[PDB]
């Protein structure tokens, strides 16, 4: 933990930090490849028979 | 210090004793002829109304007179 | 004296009434740096009658004073979790001395 | 106690059924809107009283004015559920009124209070005694599950289907008896001790115990099962109503 | 569009009142799928664009339908 | 919890009983505007008239409109 | 755990010098705020509110109003088994 | 605390650590698994599937109530 | 094994509820929480067998209440609605008892909370599952009583008391 | 040993029986 | 299927904001808060993930259920119909607002919080961190993984469990005949309610002097904060009357 | 924090400026880089 004048924030542990790193990281992959197959559906440009 | 009998209060039996000893202090005053007249006379009257007619639109909804009652 | 103590009760009010309003006003401003200067302004308002010497002007200015606090308080203010109306009051309170358990109540004999 | 509610009241709720009702089968009609409104009545207004009752046991024999003024209802509904409903409340209060005297008297036997300002926080030091009030506290709730809840159901099935505005009225029982059932529960049992007034405790005894378990057996019995006991009234129960009419 | 499943089919396969329209007969083998593939979204992609293009279809007909009746309120009105 | 107060007053007759800076009828008159606000938007949602601006036919179902299996005489 | 006296006396005494009148050479754990260092007594009530919120402690308006020297704050923080 | 010391409840008071909570919790396990036995065949004899599976199922081989109701004319 | 279900934290809270002086917050904590994991499994495999499956399941234990034409029953229905409540509920509860079993280490009256969550979960499939309406009351009491136990929990507290009357 | 005794009666002397 | 999304995504926010709790000594108010961006980062990730998800984000596990219930709301031409697209679009902005309020004041503000409070901090064991990775889960791909068994047009799963006669089916008109305006009304109004809180609780400091000198301002922040006085009304007129009766009248 | 109560809060509250108790705006969004740059890698290999 770091010490700043009497208050200290000792530091989160490595897998809690990877953990919150790597499953918000998914869900922003997740979102983006979302939005690359369905962006245009639901922007209405587009229809899913198409072709 | 001693025995398992409560240690009685002054104030709260005699909080006690006041509601059993209610009829005591009845008289008859504009609000009590109200309440009495209101929720003693009125409202049961209206509730037997109430009963009464819900049979009597029972007996219209079967095609047959209304029934008589008391 | 009398004088004496009627000026310490009018004392005691006032202080309270500031230590009332000066948590009140952390309520409603929630941030530290709003905070800083809502107290300053607070704090300049006990003091532009901070030099009155009629008794019975502090007595009104007080009740003025008392009334706008019940007027303007924050309707949900902070408490500390195990202080009084807090969210930890009366959890798991340490059980009160005093108490004895009677075995062998009832017997037939 | 138990024997004044648990059997005598039921005197009279038993000569309805056993010479009223069947002998002048005319009179009892033209007479159901007038028990039907003075059972009405008695149930919303001596559960309003019970809310307001500061004794143990002033609370638990208000709740029984209640209980039988909802018997009355169901046995004057002439049909099946109303009067085989009324005769298995009738029983099922024969054992739960009696056994919350039981747990009064539990109470009044250590203490010699019957006020309940003087009780608060027995849970903490009269456990097995709190569970077995709160067991009794339901089933004079009406809850699912127990005896007094059977009773309570198949009278107002029997009221529905004669007139729907008593079910309704007698259906807010529901409302009030939870009320004051859970009320009477929390200010005795749960909550902090009061050492000024109550010191020195005493759970329940072998012999208390003992008592208390023919009484969960009951309730359990016929809340989850009341066929061994409607099996043997129906054909009573629907000579009964057939009495006077004949088609 | 007609009516090309017959009653007996779509009653065989089990179709909810509500879907018994004109495009029973393309739902019949997307639901067969469905069940087959564990109603997975990446499976019967096929089945359902054909489906859907169904849907879509009926319900644009039915669009048009109104803008004639609309077109035809206006012309009692500028003729009243 | 830390010691109850024992009574050194007479206890009141509504003593087994016992929303502060607002009052009683004051808060009723507020939340019935409240309830105004819902009953205005239902007059709205009235004269708006949504029906009468549908832009679709409404549904017709073969087989005289799913008459047998809806339940009706075959 | 329990907060040691020391650190109570300590951890009051600076929130005592982070006053700007007060200058921060006389403050020893038994001055008084109206006497020694020269204060108003609404300049207390600051100083008690800082007190509060070092320790997190919620004081009573009635002895909150009591607190009139470093010594008497000392003696009830320490004394609060929540300090 | 300590008056609670003396109090005896089911559930155990505040604090309850007995000293072989281990083998006590493993002789609730081997009870409550014995009285999943009954509850077991008692379900499987009373469970009814009026339509067969489109693919087979665990309860296909301990449950024999398949496609049974067909003939609801016949209920009583 | 649908029955297995329903009657697993029935079994795993009277366990707690009656035998938690013999096992403790650590053996309360591992019996109800074990006891309604495996009442998840269950519901996933009885959510194949019903709703991908397309399987209905009828369970029918006692008549309850027979009188005359009424015919309230102890009878059990699975369909695709009910293996979907069946699935929230067991798998969202066995997740809240691990999760108990920390946020509630330093409580002192860990086992009687892990036997209002075992008590609460039960009443709630009898709700999802009752094939009947009376059966329907009685878990819709039942969580309603379970809801009253958990919120005034810290019976000590005058706020929950009155939370917990007023929920009722 | 557990915390308080069943039904609040005290064990016979060792060796003896209720 | 919304009913099945709320479970993974309230369970998610509540069990996040529990080990807030736990590990800030029992401080539930927000306005005692402030920082812990850094501090935990398991349960800010945990309750980031589930607020997006609340206010319908899009491809999360809330976007597919809640943006169809706003749809078929519109494609319902009735007085009631109109009634609830209304009310729900509307709320879909105060959401949004009260959601990314609790995001910011709780963990991305500077620090309203206690020195002995941020000195006690911890981050969620194993038995408190296990279930709220799986609800992270379940709030990301439930909802994209379900919605062709539940919703999809004309999907039988449901078999004979509901029923909606042939007069009543709209979900076909819904996804066709909508204009393509109506399927983004939540995003703009989710996009304004995060833009509304981050400019009230972050670059504004005199937006509350109005509710200390406006009698109508003070009394609307108190309508509002005081569940526009409900309990009052329903204990001073409905309990306390019957209460009364029954001591005064009955009795 | 002009006046003599605003400046003293002022003083008292300099622990905040802590280097991990502040700036708690730029961890707003957990992992942003990774899921960019793994959705851009996922990109380049689609385009083979
Ligand atoms: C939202 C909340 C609203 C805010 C509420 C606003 C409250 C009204 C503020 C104005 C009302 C007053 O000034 S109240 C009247 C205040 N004036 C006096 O009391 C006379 C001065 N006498 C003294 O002794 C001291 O200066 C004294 C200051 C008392 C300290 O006492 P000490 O000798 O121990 O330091």
């Amino acid at each position: 933990g770091i010490t700043y004048k009497g208050v200290t924030v000792h530091t989160p542990k490595t897998w809690h930090t990877v953990t919150g790193k790597g499953l918000c990281a998914v869900m922003w992959f997740w979102i983006l490849y979302r939005a690359k197959q369905d962006g245009p559906v639901v922007m209405g440009w587009r229809h899913p028979w198409d072709g | 210090g001693g025995g398992m009998e409560t240690n009685k209060n002054k104030f709260i039996e005699d909080w006690g004793s006041a509601r059993e000893n209610l009829e005591h202090n009845f008289r008859w005053t504009r609000r009590n002829f109200a309440l009495i007249g209101i929720f003693g006379i009125a409202l049961p009257i209206i509730v037997y109304k109430g009963i009464v007619k819900d049979f009597h639109m029972q007996d219209e909804d079967a095609g047959r007179p209304h029934r008589k009652f008391l | 004296a009398a004088y004496f103590a009627r000026r310490a009760a009018q004392k005691e009010r006032v202080r309270i009434l500031y230590r009332r309003a000066l948590k009140d006003t952390l309520n409603w401003a929630v941030h530290r740096h709003i905070f800083y200067r809502d107290a300053s302004d607070l704090r300049e308002k006990f003091n532009v009658n901070q030099d009155v010497e009629d008794v019975d002007r502090i007595d009104k200015l007080i009740a003025h004073g008392e009334a706008e606090y019940n007027k303007w308080r924050h309707p949900d203010p902070y408490i500390v979790p195990w202080a009084p109306g807090g969210s930890k009051f009366c959890r798991n309170p340490t059980p009160p001395a005093g108490i004895e358990i009677v075995y062998n109540y009832g017997l037939e004999d | 106690s138990v024997i004044l509610a648990g059997i005598l009241l039921k005197f009279g709720t038993y000569g309805f059924l056993r010479f009223s009702i069947p002998m002048f089968p005319e009179a009892t009609l033209c007479f159901t809107p007038f028990i039907y409104t003075l059972s009405a009545i008695a149930i919303i207004y001596t559960s309003l009283t019970t809310l307001r009752q500061i004794d143990l046991k002033k609370i638990i024999a208000y709740s029984s004015v209640a209980h039988m003024n909802l018997v009355t209802i169901g046995m004057f509904s002439l049909n099946i559920q109303g009067i085989g409903g009324s005769i298995l409340l009738m029983l099922s209060h024969g054992l739960v009124s009696s056994a919350l005297f039981l747990c009064v008297g539990v109470l009044y036997d250590r203490h010699k209070t019957r006020l309940v300002r003087y009780y608060g926080g027995l849970v903490s030091t009269m456990p097995n005694f709190s569970t077995i009030f709160f067991f009794f506290t339901l089933a004079n709730m009406s809850l699912p599950g127990t005896s007094s809840f059977i009773g309570e159901f198949l009278i107002l099935v029997g009221a529905f289907q004669r007139n729907s505005l008593v079910a309704t009225l007698a259906a807010l029982g529901m409302i009030l008896g939870a009320a004051y059932s859970l009320w009477l529960y929390n200010r005795v049992v749960s909550g902090n001790l009061k050492p000024d007034f109550l010191h020195k405790f005493s759970d329940l005894n072998g012999r208390e115990v003992f008592i208390f378990i023919p009484f969960l057996v009951g309730l359990v019995w016929m809340g989850v099962y009341p066929k061994v006991f409607l099996d043997c009234m129906h054909t009573s129960v629907s000579n009964l109503v057939q009495h006077g009419k004949f088609h | 569009k007609k009516m090309i499943a017959t009653q007996e089919e779509m009653s065989a396969a089990k179709i909810a009142l509500g879907s018994r329209d004109m495009c029973a007969h393309l739902l019949i083998p997307l639901n067969k799928c469905r069940q087959a593939e564990f109603y997975l979204p990446w499976k019967c992609e096929d089945e359902r664009h054909v489906y859907e293009k169904c849907e879509y279809e009926l319900v644009m007909e039915r669009m048009l339908a109104m803008k004639k009746i609309r077109e035809e309120e206006a012309l009692a009105k500028q003729n009243k | 919890v830390g010691k109850h107060i024992v009574p050194d007053k007479p206890l009141s007759v509504n003593d087994e009983l016992m929303a502060d800076t607002v009052g009683k009828y004051e808060a009723l008159a507020w939340l019935s505007g409240g309830l105004g606000f819902f009953v205005g938007l239902g007059l709205l949602a009235v004269l708006n008239d949504k029906a009468s601006k549908v832009p679709f036919t409404p549904r017709v179902y073969p087989y005289d409109n799913l008459r047998v299996e809806l339940g009706g005489e075959p | 755990d329990h907060l040691s006296r020391e650190a109570v006396v300590d951890r009051v005494l600076d929130v005592v010098k982070s006053f700007p009148k007060v200058d921060p050479s006389k403050v020893t754990p038994e001055v008084h705020f109206q006497n020694d260092l020269g204060l108003d007594s609404l300049d207390t009530v600051e100083i008690v509110m800082a007190i509060e919120e070092e320790f997190k402690l919620e004081i009573p308006d009635k002895e909150a109003d009591k607190i009139d020297s470093c010594s008497l704050a000392i003696e009830y923080v320490y004394n609060h088994p929540m300090s | 605390g300590d008056f609670r010391a003396k109090v005896w409840s089911m559930t155990g008071g505040p604090n309850c650590r007995p000293k072989h909570w281990r083998r006590n919790t493993a002789i609730a396990m081997f009870g409550v698994f014995l009285v999943c036995i009954p509850i077991a065949k008692l379900s499987a004899k009373l469970e009814q599937r009026p339509h067969m599976p489109v693919r087979p199922i665990p309860s296909q081989i301990w449950c024999k109530n398949f496609g049974t109701k067909d003939d609801y004319e016949k209920e009583h | 094994m649908y029955l297995l279900i329903v009657f697993l934290p029935l079994l795993g809270s009277s366990v707690a509820g009656f035998f938690g002086r013999f096992l403790g917050s650590e053996g309360s904590a591992i019996m109800t929480t074990t006891c309604v994991s495996f009442s998840s499994i269950l519901s996933l495999i009885a959510f194949y067998e019903v709703a991908l499956g397309a399987s209905a399941c009828y369970l029918r234990i006692a008549p309850w209440i027979s009188s005359e034409m009424f015919d309230a029953s102890w009878g059990f229905l699975f369909d695709s609605l009910t293996v979907v409540m069946l699935i929230v509920v067991t798998f969202i509860s066995s997740l809240v008892h691990l999760y108990s079993i920390s946020y509630m280490s330093e409580d002192p009256h860990s086992p009687r909370f892990m036997c209002y969550l075992s008590i609460f979960t039960f009443f709630m499939l009898m709700l999802v599952t009752g094939d009947n309406f009376l059966q329907l009351f009685l878990g819709w009491e039942g969580v309603g009583l379970a809801s009253y136990l958990l919120i005034h929990f810290w019976f000590t507290r005058l706020q929950a008391d009155k939370a917990a009357i007023k929920a009722m | 040993r557990p915390k308080g005794y069943f039904m609040n009666r005290t064990p016979p002397a060792p060796g003896q029986s209720r | 299927f919304h009913l099945m999304n709320h479970a993974f995504f309230k369970a998610l926010l509540f069990l996040s904001a529990g080990s807030v709790i736990h590990a800030m000594s029992d401080e539930q108010d927000m306005r005692k808060m402030g920082g812990l961006a850094s501090s935990f980062p398991l349960t800010y990730a945990m309750m980031l993930i589930g607020s997006l998800s609340l206010i319908g984000f899009p491809f999360l596990t809330g976007f597919y259920s809640k943006d169809v219930i706003l749809e078929l709301a519109y494609t319902k031409y009735t007085i009631s119909g109109n009634f609830a697209f209304w009310l729900g679009s509307v709320s879909v902005l105060f959401t949004s607002y009260y959601s990314f309020r609790l995001l910011f004041l709780t963990f991305l503000v500077p620090t309203n919080s206690f020195g002995r409070d941020i000195s006690r901090c911890h981050d969620a064991p194993i038995p408190m961190a296990i279930p709220l990775i799986l609800l992270a889960l379940g709030s990301l791909f439930v909802g994209y993984l379900a919605k062709d068994m539940m919703i999809g047009l004309g999907t039988n799963f449901w078999a004979n469990s509901l029923l909606v006669l042939p007069k009543n089916e709209i979900l076909a008109e819904s996804e066709f005949a909508a204009p393509t305006i109506i399927k983004l009304i939540p995003i703009l109004f989710s996009t304004l309610g995060a833009f509304v809180a981050y400019n009230v609780n972050l670059v504004a400091d005199q937006f509350q002097r109005a509710f200390q000198t406006s009698t109508f301002c003070n009394r609307l922040y108190s309508f509002f904060n005081k569940r526009w006085f409900f309990d009052q009304v329903l204990n001073d007129f409905l309990v306390r009357s019957f209460l009364r009766f029954g001591y005064e009248v009955s009795f | 924090p002009l006046g003599t109560t605003g400046e003293f809060f002022r003083r008292r509250d300099e622990w905040r400026k802590h280097p991990m108790l502040s700036n708690q705006m730029r961890h707003a969004l957990p992992g942003i880089g990774i899921g960019v740059g793994a959705f851009c890698v996922y990109l380049v290999g689609e385009q083979i």
